[PDB]
C-alpha cells in the first residue's frame, strides 16, 4: 500500500549523476546569489542549486553570475555547488495541463499525478508579428448584460478589467468562464475556448475556494488554473504570468481559441518592485521599477488572434487590475490602460448601491471589442452606450429646472439602469438578451414602473419562451435580426408590456 | 580585418564587449554578434577603457555566452532607403517584416545623422485645414508644422491620429511616413489592413506611404532606435528625393521611456522622477532631426502618452518645448464624452495669431475661450449654490457655455463605427461662420442636446426637428 | 592577453605584473623571488600582519619598502617596481592577494593545472593514482596542460568524493545522494 | 474514509522516520567504507567514459 | 576595497615596467574613457581650471573636473568623433569670445 | 536676446519677426539651440553676458533677455550628473544658485 | 505554510455568543477578522468575551499575541485576564500570552508574531 508507493519511489531514483559544469556560491541572501564559475552559462538560463532550488541567471558579470532564487533563502546555504539545468526557463506545455491546478514551475499542486505535457516552452517569447495577426471578428460571450453588448469583447482581444480592491473583482471573470460552459461543452472546436485562470498574489485558501467553486460548477474540466499564491517566493510570482502565457500559447498554436485571465497584475507589479529593489536597481516612477512598462508590455502583447494563413487560434486576455484607492491616475494603472484596448472600470459607489456587477460606463470603453459582436445585439443595442452617458450628464445637473427633454431622458435613463442590473453567478443567453434590449431602447420600460422592472424582466423572459421560442431559436441560428424578427420583437414586446 | 571581441558582460540588454584587437570601434558604431537565432545588432555607446566598450543591444537578449565572437559592422546601422521603402513595413534593422522581401537598396544611410543647420531652416506659415471643428477654430494647423497631442489614453490617441491620417493624408499627395514607436501590434495590424484597404498602400499597385512599425513588446533598446530609423527614411524623402512629405510618430513618449530604461543600466544616476540625466539632449536631437528645411516641408505629428496625465512631469514638459502647436487631449473631456477630447483651454498654435487666420477668426475664438473660462470659473459656485441662484448675466453665459461645450463635439469618420454615429467632417470656413452665429445666440433657442455629439449648424437645426418629434 | 584573466581588483595588479614580466620574460624568476620574500614576510611577525595592516603613511610605507628590499636584496626588479606601486597605491594588505594571483597566472602560463578531489577521508594512493590517470585520459584534462591534483579532506562531506577543476566537476559524493533520496521519500 | 486517508499519511511519516533510522545505521557501518570503494570504481568508470 | 582611477591596467602595467610618461602629464594627455559626451583623460597636470582643451579629433572641451588623476573634460561636440586613447593638447586658454 | 534650449525653427521665426520690424538693425541674437551641446548651452548665458559687458564698457546701455534660465539649469543638471557631480539638489545640483547669482 | 491540499475546501461559521457578531459579520474557520475602533470602547473586554465564548463554543485555546504591546496596558491585561480567570494560577488557563515590547529591538518586534504563530 504505502509500502508499494515507497518502493515505486526508491525504484524511481536511478542512475548516478553525470555533470561536468558547476559554480560555487559566493554570497547569498536577498534572494540573489553570486556564483563563482559557470562561465559557459547561457543568458537567462535555469540553474539548479545543490539545495535543490532553481534560479534564473540575470546578471552575467565578468567574474560572477548573479542567480535569482525562485524559492526561499532558508533552503540555500553559502558555497553550494550550482549546476546548470542547461535549458532557458521553460515550463511544460501540452494538452494534459487541461483540468489541472499547477504552480508556476509546473509542479501540479492539485497533485493529480505528474503533468501530461507535450513539450516545455521558454517562458519569454516574442509576440506574433503583424503578418501573423488577423483582425478579430469572433466574440466571446460573457452572459452579463452590459459586458456582452455595451462593452463587448472579442477573441484574442486585449481589454482591461480595472477597478476597486476586492470588489469581488474575480467574479466578473468567473462568470465569463461559466457562460462559456455550453460553448466549451460544445462540440465545435472553433467555439471551444480553453481558459487559464492565473491567480497571482492570492491566499492559498482563497484559491482553493475558487477551485472548489469551479469544480462545483464542473468547469474545471475545460479550464487550467495556474496559481502563484502570496506565500510563494516573490521572483516566482514575477515569473508566474509569463509562464502561464506560455501554456496559453500552446493552445493558441494548436490554432484553438482560448482565454487567459491574469488576476491580478497589480500583484505582479509589487512583485517586480520587490525583485527590482532587491536587485538594487534605482526605483522607477512612483517607486515602481523603471522597466515596469516593459514588464507589462512584453507580457500583454502575447495575446493575439492568429492570422488565417498561420492558423486561426486566439488567446483572449483580460487582465485584472486592483486600483489602489480606486483612482485610475497612478503609474501602474495608466501604464496598463495605454497597453490595453478598452477598459472595464467598475464603480464602488454603484457596487454598494446594488449594481452587481457595477460597470461604470464613464470609465468603461471598448474599442476593437465592438468589431466582434453579434449583429442582432449590434442592431438592438445601437448607441445605448451614448444614451446612458447622456443619462450620466443629465443626472449630473439634475442635482435646478429640468427641461422636459432632459426629464424624459432621465426617466428613460433611470429605467434603463434597472435593466442593466444582473445577479451574480447567473449568466444569460445571448438570444435572451436581444428582446430585453429592444424593449428598453424602444422605451417600453416606461410601461413598467421602476420598482417592478425586475419583475417584468423575468416574466418577460418566461413570456418570450412560452409565447414563441421560435424567435430566440431564429436568433440562435441567424444571429442577425431581420425585418420579421424586428417586427416580431415590436409585437411581442408590446404584448408582454401590456400584461 | 573585422574587429573581433568577446562578450565581457551581459547585464541586462546592455551587453559589454571586450575587443581583443587594439582597433576600437567608435561611439555609435554598430556591431553584429552572430546569434544562433540569427544575429544581434548592438551599438557602441560608451568606451569604458581597457578595450571594454559598453553597447546597447537592439534585439532580445538571451542565450548569450560570455566570450561570444563580436564583429564590427562599423558606424550606425545603415538602413536602405529609396522609393522602394514605400510599400514596406520595416523592422528596426530595416528588414521588411511584412515579407515584401529585401528592399532594392538605392542609398543606405546611417540611422544617426546631425540635425539641419539654422541656415537650412525656412519658416512656413501655410494653413493646413483639418476639418475637425475644435482643431480648426481653436488651433489651426499649418503645413510643414509640428503638431502635438498629449493624450493619456492611447485608445483615444490612436483614434485621433487615425482621423488625421484619414483626412490629411488623402488630401496630401506627397510621400508620407508612418512611424509607430512602441505601439500595439493589433493596432498596427489594423492600420496595415486599413491602409491597404484605402489603397494608400496598394501592394500590387504603388504606395505613396512607407511604414516603419515598432511594437511595444520589442526590447527597450530596439524602441530607442526605431525613431532614428524613421527620421532617416523621412530625411531621404525630404532631402535626397526632395519631395514634400508627412510624418506621423506615435507614441513618442515611448522614445522617452526607452531612454529612461536604458539610462540606469548604462551607468547614469537617474534625474528627477526617473527620466535620464541626458533627457534634454536626447529629446533635442530627435526633435531637431525633424525639420522643414529649404529643401523640403515635412509636416510632423507627435503623440505623447502623458503618464498619469501629469503634464508637470518633466518628460512631457520637455516635449512641449519643441512643438509648433499642441492640442492636449484629456480624460476630463473624455468623461464629458466629447470626441474629440481636445481641451479647449489647453490648446495653442503659433498660427492662432490674427495676422495669420484673420481678425474675425481670432475674435470668434477669443469669445469662445472667454466664455468657457467663465464657465470653468463658476463651476465651484454652481455646485455650492444653485445655478438658478446665479446672476442673470451669468446665467446667459452659462447657458451659452453649456451649448458651446456641446457644440465642440463632432463625430469622427474613422471611428464612425466606434462612436456608432456616421462621421462628420466640416469645412473650416463653415466652422467659423457657425460659431459666429452661435455666439450671437442666433441658434440659442433650441435644445442643448441638439448641439451634443453632432456636427455643423445645419445638422443642429435638423436635429432639433428630430428632437421635436 | 595573460593566460586566464581572473579579473577583479588587486588582480588588476596581478594582470599588470604578469604582462609586464611576460614581455620581458622571466616570470618564473619573478614569481619565485616574490614567493620567497612573501614567505619570509609572513614568517616575520611585525610586518607579518602587524605592519601589513594600514596605519602607515606613504612615506612611512616607503621606509617599510626600503626594509623589504633589504630582506632579499635583488628580487627581480619588476617586483621591486611592484613594491613601489603598492606603496604609492598604499595597499599592502592585498600584497599576498597579488602574490596568490600572480601564482595562478604563472602556473597557468606553465600550464600546471592544479585541481582538487575533496573527500570525507584521506584516500588510497591507488585511488589517487587511478583518478589522476583517468583525469589525464579524460576530455577534461586531455593533457598538454600539466595536471596537479590534490585530495583534500573535508568532514562536512559524508562519504564519496568530488573531483573539481576547470569549473567542471563530477560530484559523486554520498551526502548529496542521501539528501536527494531522503527528500524523494519525504514526498 | 477521512480517518482511512489520515492513516495513510500517518503511516507515511512513521516509515519516513524509519528511513532516517536506516540512514543512521548506514553511515555507521564500514559499508560506509566499502561503498566509498564502490563510488571510487564508479567514478573511475565515469571519468574514463569521458 | 579601493578602486583608484590610476589602477587602469595600461597605466598600472607601465608603472610596473618602471618607465612611465611625463609631459603627457603636463600639456598632453591620453583619453581612457569617454562616453556620455564626458571624457576622462589621463594627464594634463599643467591644466588650469575652466581651460579649453583641444581633442586630437578636433573637439574642443572645457574642463570642469580636475580629479586626483583624471581630468574630466566636457566635450563641446558629439562623442562619435572622440574615441579612446586620443591625445588632447591643452589650448591653454579659458574660454573667450569675440565682442564688438 | 539669448535663446537657450529652443529649436532652430522658433529662433528663426523670431529673427523673421525682428527682421520684419527692422529691429535686427540694432539687436544681437545669441543662440544655443536645443541641438547644440549641453556645455555650449551652459556656456551660452555667461558669454552672452560678456557681450553685454562690452556695451557697458563702451558706457552704452543695453538689455539682455535670458530666455530661459530654466533651460540653463536643466543643462547644468545634466552636465553635473554626467560629471558624477555628487548632489541631486532636488534634481538640480547644489551650486545652481551660485551659477545664476554670478 | 500548509499545502494547497491541506487547505480546507469550505469555511464554516465559527459561532460566538454575541448575536451581533453572528448576524452582521459571521466569523469563520481560518478567518482573519480585522478589528477597527479605539481602545477604551471595551476593546479588551470584547477580546475577553471572545475568549470566554471560544471556551464554551469549542473548548479551543487562544493566544493573545501583542505586537509592541504597551507595557502599561500589558500589566492591565495580565491583571484583567487573571481577574476574569481566563488565566488562573493553578486554575484554568486558556489564553497564552506573548506580549511584545516596544523597548525590545525592532527585530524582536518582527519575531514576536512568528513565535505566537508556532504556539
Amino acid at each position: 500500500e504505502v509500502s508499494s508507493i515507497l518502493e515505486e519511489r526508491i525504484k524511481g531514483v536511478s542512475d548516478e549523476a553525470n555533470l561536468n559544469e558547476t559554480g560555487r556560491v559566493l554570497a547569498v541572501g536577498d534572494g540573489i546569489a553570486r556564483v563563482f564559475g559557470l562561465n559557459n552559462i547561457q543568458a537567462e538560463e535555469l540553474v539548479e542549486f545543490s539545495s535543490g532550488v532553481k534560479g534564473m541567471a540575470l546578471n552575467l558579470e565578468p567574474g560572477q553570475v548573479g542567480i535569482v532564487l525562485f524559492g526561499s533563502d532558508r533552503l540555500v546555504k553559502e558555497g553550494e555547488l550550482v549546476k546548470r539545468t542547461g535549458n532557458i526557463v521553460d515550463v511544460p506545455v501540452g494538452p494534459g495541463l487541461l483540468g489541472r491546478v499547477v504552480d508556476a514551475l509546473g509542479n501540479p499542486i492539485d497533485g493529480k499525478g505528474p503533468i501530461d505535457a507535450a513539450g516545455r516552452s521558454r517562458a519569454q517569447v516574442k509576440a506574433p508579428g503583424i503578418l501573423p495577426r488577423r483582425s478579430v471578428h469572433e466574440p466571446v460571450q460573457t452572459g452579463l448584460k452590459a459586458v456582452d453588448a455595451l462593452v463587448p469583447i472579442g477573441r484574442g482581444q486585449r481589454e482591461l478589467i480595472i477597478g476597486d480592491r476586492q470588489t469581488g473583482k474575480t467574479a466578473v471573470a468567473l462568470d465569463t468562464i461559466l457562460n462559456q460552459k455550453r460553448w466549451n461543452n460544445g462540440s465545435d472546436e472553433s467555439k471551444k475556448l480553453y481558459c487559464v485562470y492565473v491567480a497571482v498574489g492570492q491566499k492559498r485558501s482563497t484559491v482553493a475556494q475558487l477551485v472548489q467553486t469551479l469544480e462545483q460548477h464542473d468547469a474545471m474540466k475545460y479550464s487550467i488554473i495556474v496559481a502563484a499564491t502570496a506565500s510563494e517566493a516573490a521572483p516566482l510570482q514575477y515569473l508566474a504570468p509569463f509562464t502561464a502565457a506560455s501554456i496559453g500559447e500552446w493552445f493558441r498554436d494548436n490554432g484553438k481559441h482560448a482565454l487567459i485571465v491574469y488576476d491580478d497584475l497589480s500583484k505582479q507589479a509589487v512583485a517586480y518592485r520587490q525583485l527590482s529593489l532587491l536587485l538594487r536597481r534605482p526605483p522607477g516612477r512612483e517607486a515602481y521599477p523603471g522597466d515596469v512598462f516593459y514588464l507589462h508590455s512584453r507580457l500583454l502583447e502575447r495575446a493575439a488572434k492568429l492570422s488565417e494563413k498561420e492558423g486561426s487560434g486566439s488567446l483572449t486576455a483580460l487582465p485584472v487590475i486592483e486600483t489602489q484607492g480606486g483612482d485610475v491616475s497612478a503609474y501602474i494603472p495608466t501604464n496598463v490602460i495605454s497597453i490595453t484596448d478598452g477598459q472595464i472600470f467598475l464603480e464602488a459607489e454603484l457596487f454598494y448601491k446594488g449594481i452587481r456587477p457595477a460597470i461604470n460606463v464613464g470609465l468603461s470603453v471598448s474599442r476593437v471589442g465592438s468589431a466582434a459582436q453579434v449583429k442582432a445585439l449590434k442592431q438592438v443595442a445601437g448607441s445605448l452606450k451614448l444614451f446612458l452617458a447622456q443619462y450620466r450628464e443629465v443626472a449630473a445637473f439634475a442635482q435646478s429646472d429640468l427641461d422636459a427633454s432632459t426629464k424624459q431622458t432621465l426617466v428613460r435613463g433611470e429605467r434603463l439602469t434597472q435593466l442593466l442590473k444582473q445577479n451574480q453567478y447567473s449568466p444569460l443567453a445571448t438570444e435572451e438578451q436581444v428582446p430585453l434590449i429592444y424593449a428598453g431602447v424602444n422605451g417600453h420600460l416606461d410601461g413598467i414602473e421602476l420598482s417592478r422592472i425586475g419583475e417584468f424582466e423575468s416574466s418577460f423572459l418566461s413570456y418570450l419562451k412560452s409565447n414563441h421560442n421560435e424567435l430566440l431559436t431564429e436568433i440562435r441560428e441567424k444571429g442577425e435580426l431581420s425585418k420579421e424578427l424586428l417586427a416580431s420583437l415590436k409585437s411581442a414586446t408590446e404584448s408582454f408590456v401590456a400584461t | 580585418t573585422p574587429i573581433t571581441g568577446k562578450v565581457t558582460a551581459v547585464i541586462g540588454a546592455i551587453v559589454d564587449v571586450h575587443f581583443e584587437q587594439s582597433e576600437l570601434p567608435a561611439i555609435l558604431n554598430a556591431l553584429e554578434i552572430k546569434t544562433p537565432q540569427g544575429k544581434l545588432v548592438l551599438e557602441v555607446a560608451q568606451h569604458l577603457g581597457e578595450n571594454t566598450v559598453r553597447t546597447i543591444a537592439m534585439d532580445g537578449t538571451e542565450g548569450l555566452v560570455r566570450g561570444e565572437k563580436v564583429l564590427d559592422t562599423g558606424g550606425p546601422i545603415s538602413v536602405p532607403v529609396g522609393r522602394e521603402t514605400l510599400g514596406r513595413i520595416i523592422n528596426v534593422i530595416g528588414e521588411p517584416i511584412d515579407e515584401r522581401g529585401p528592399i532594392k537598396s538605392k542609398l543606405r544611410k546611417p540611422i544617426h545623422a546631425d540635425p539641419p543647420s539654422f541656415a537650412e531652416q525656412s519658416t512656413s506659415a501655410e494653413i493646413l485645414e483639418t476639418g475637425i471643428k475644435v482643431v480648426d477654430l481653436l488651433a489651426p494647423y499649418a503645413r510643414g508644422g509640428k503638431i502635438g497631442l498629449f493624450g493619456g489614453a492611447g485608445v483615444g490617441k490612436t483614434v485621433f491620429i487615425q482621423e488625421l491620417i484619414n483626412n490629411i493624408a488623402k488630401a496630401h499627395g506627397g510621400f508620407s511616413v508612418f512611424t509607430g514607436v512602441g505601439e500595439r501590434t493589433r493596432e498596427g495590424n489594423d492600420l496595415y489592413r486599413e491602409m491597404k484597404e484605402t489603397g494608400v498602400i496598394n501592394l500590387e499597385g504603388e504606395s505613396k506611404v512607407a511604414l516603419v512599425f515598432g511594437q511595444m513588446n520589442e526590447p527597450p533598446g530596439a524602441r530607442a532606435r526605431v525613431a532614428l530609423t524613421g527620421l532617416t527614411i523621412a530625411e531621404y524623402f525630404r532631402d535626397e528625393e526632395g519631395q514634400d512629405v508627412l510624418l506621423f510618430i506615435d507614441n513618442i513618449f515611448r522614445f522617452t521611456q526607452a531612454g529612461s530604461e536604458v539610462s540606469a543600466l548604462l551607468g547614469r544616476i537617474p534625474s528627477a522622477v526617473g527620466y535620464q540625466p541626458t533627457l534634454a539632449t536626447d529629446m533635442g536631437l530627435l526633435q531637431e532631426r525633424i525639420t522643414t528645411t529649404k529643401k523640403g516641408s515635412v509636416t510632423s505629428v507627435q503623440a505623447v502618452y502623458v503618464p498619469a496625465d501629469d503634464l508637470t512631469d518633466p518628460a512631457p514638459a520637455t516635449t512641449f518645448a519643441h512643438l509648433d502647436a499642441t492640442t492636449v487631449l484629456s480624460r476630463g473631456i473624455s468623461e464629458l464624452g466629447i470626441y474629440p477630447a481636445v481641451d479647449p483651454l489647453d490648446s495653442k498654435s503659433r498660427l492662432l495669431d490674427a495676422a495669420v487666420v484673420g481678425q474675425e477668426h481670432y475674435d470668434v475664438a477669443s469669445k469662445v475661450q472667454e466664455t468657457l473660462q467663465t464657465y470653468k470659473s463658476l463651476q465651484d459656485i454652481i455646485a455650492i449654490l444653485g445655478m438658478d441662484e446665479l446672476s442673470e448675466q451669468d446665467k446667459l453665459t452659462v447657458e451659452r457655455a453649456r451649448k458651446i461645450q456641446r457644440f465642440l463635439s463632432q463625430p469622427f469618420a474613422v471611428a464612425e463605427v466606434f462612436t456608432g454615429i456616421p462621421g462628420k467632417l466640416v469645412r473650416l470656413k463653415d466652422t467659423v461662420a457657425s460659431f459666429k452665429a452661435v455666439l450671437e445666440g442666433k441658434y440659442d433657442n433650441i435644445p442643448e442636446h441638439a448641439f451634443y455629439m453632432v456636427g455643423g449648424i445645419e445638422d443642429v437645426v435638423a436635429k432639433a426637428e428630430k428632437l421635436a418629434a | 592577453p595573460p593566460p586566464v584573466r581572473l579579473f577583479g581588483v588587486e588582480g588588476t595588479y596581478a594582470t599588470a605584473l604578469y604582462q609586464a614580466a611576460a614581455k620581458n620574460s622571466s616570470i618564473d624568476a619573478a614569481f619565485q623571488s616574490l614567493q620567497k620574500v612573501e614567505s619570509t614576510v609572513k614568517k616575520n611577525p611585525k610586518l607579518g600582519h602587524l605592519l601589513l595592516n594600514p596605519a602607515l603613511s606613504l612615506k612611512d610605507r616607503n621606509s617599510v619598502i626600503d626594509a623589504i628590499v633589504e630582506t632579499h636584496k635583488n628580487l627581480d626588479g619588476y617586483v621591486v617596481n611592484l613594491l613601489k606601486v603598492l606603496s604609492e597605491n598604499n595597499r599592502l594588505g592585498c600584497f599576498e592577494k597579488i602574490a596568490s594571483d600572480f601564482g595562478v597566472l604563472n602556473d597557468a602560463h606553465n600550464g600546471l593545472l592544479k585541481g582538487t578531489v575533496t573527500s570525507a577521508e584521506p584516500l588510497d594512493p591507488k585511488s589517487f593514482k587511478r583518478i589522476e590517470k583517468a583525469l589525464s585520459a579524460s576530455k577534461l584534462v586531455g593533457q598538454g596542460k600539466s595536471l596537479k591534483l590534490e585530495n583534500v579532506v573535508k568532514p562536512e562531506i559524508k562519504g564519496g568524493l568530488i573531483v573539481e577543476l576547470g569549473d567542471k566537476t563530477v560530484d559523486l559524493s554520498i551526502s548529496t545522494k542521501i539528501q536527494k533520496l531522503n527528500k524523494v521519500l519525504e514526498d | 474514509v477521512r480517518y482511512e486517508a489520515s492513516l495513510r499519511q500517518l503511516e507515511q511519516r512513521q516509515l519516513a522516520k524509519s528511513v532516517i533510522s536506516r540512514v543512521q545505521s548506514e553511515l555507521g557501518n564500514p559499508k560506509f567504507q566499502e561503498k566509498v570503494l564502490q563510488q571510487s570504481i564508479s567514478e573511475i568508470e565515469q571519468l574514463l567514459s569521458k | 576595497t579601493k578602486a583608484q582611477p590610476t589602477e587602469v591596467s595600461s597605466i598600472l602595467e607601465e608603472r610596473i615596467k618602471g618607465v612611465s610618461d611625463e609631459a603627457n602629464l603636463n600639456e598632453t594627455g591620453r583619453v581612457l574613457a569617454v562616453g556620455d559626451g564626458i571624457a576622462r583623460v589621463f594627464g594634463l597636470n599643467n591644466i588650469q581650471a575652466e581651460e579649453l582643451v583641444e581633442f586630437s579629433s578636433g573637439v574642443k572641451g572645457m574642463a570642469l573636473n580636475l580629479e586626483p588623476g583624471q581630468v574630466g573634460i566636457v566635450l563641446f561636440g558629439s562623442d562619435r568623433l572622440v574615441k579612446e586613447g586620443e591625445l588632447v593638447k591643452r589650448t591653454g586658454n579659458i574660454v573667450d569670445v569675440p565682442v564688438g
